[PDB]
């Protein structure tokens, strides 16, 4: 069961750096906030 | 006139008759005897209620306490009576008992 | 008995008005996007927004 799970577990896909993955989710979330406050406080 | 309750009638919402002769003179005869009468529900509805009683059958001390509300369908009053009558005038026992139901809100079940 | 009615209903409509006043402020309380003090990378972007918006 641990060596099935030793297959499993390293998968190409999964077990690595997402965090570079969810890094450039959260700039464009910081920018898209950004892009907001602009078009919010331009008229607040 | 001397005993106390606290009873609440609900009260819904027919094409402008606005009561029942099936219930109007069952809660007619709280406003009549109680002395401090609320109601709950929707503005002019409530101002109404209050335009209708003390123009039909109540008297000019109830100080009619409304508290308006906005999604409430129907409108609820609570008709209650204190004392104020100076002989003796004591509450019994605050009603703990099992055979009957305490007179401040009376939760009826009943069929028999 | 007597009609009598009159005077006793903006006090009322005052009462309505001031549900009426606690259910905007609930309705403007729920937001996700407006002011709420955040980490430094979110608010130094925000204070630069509003500084170069007030120029622009």
């Amino acid at each position: 069961s641990n060596r099935a799970g030793y297959q499993m577990r390293q998968n190409v896909i999964s077990s690595e750096i997402f965090k570079n993955g969810n890094l450039n989710m959260q700039a464009k979330e910081e920018e898209v906030r950004e892009k907001l406050q602009e078009e919010r406080e331009n008229e607040y | 006139k001397d005993t106390p309750f606290m009873v609440q009638v609900k009260l819904p919402n027919y094409k402008d008759y606005l009561l029942d002769n099936k219930q109007v003179v069952l809660t007619f005869k709280l406003v009549h005897h109680s002395k401090k009468i609320t109601l709950i529900g929707d503005a002019n509805k409530i101002l109404q209620y209050k335009n209708y009683f003390q123009a039909n059958g109540a008297r000019s001390d109830i100080d009619f306490y409304l508290q308006p509300t906005l999604n409430q369908k129907g409108v609820v009053m609570i008709a209650s009576n204190y004392n104020d009558n100076p002989n003796s005038k004591e509450k019994p026992q605050t009603f703990d008992v099992l055979q009957g139901s305490q007179p401040m809100l009376g939760a009826n079940t009943k069929n028999l | 008995h007597g009609y009598d009615v009159s005077g006793a209903n903006n006090k009322q409509v005052i009462n309505e008005v001031a549900r009426e006043k606690a259910q905007l402020e609930k309705i403007n309380q729920y937001y996700k996007t407006l002011l709420q003090d955040k980490e430094q990378e979110y608010t130094t972007r925000k204070n630069n927004q509003r500084e170069i918006l007030e120029t622009l």
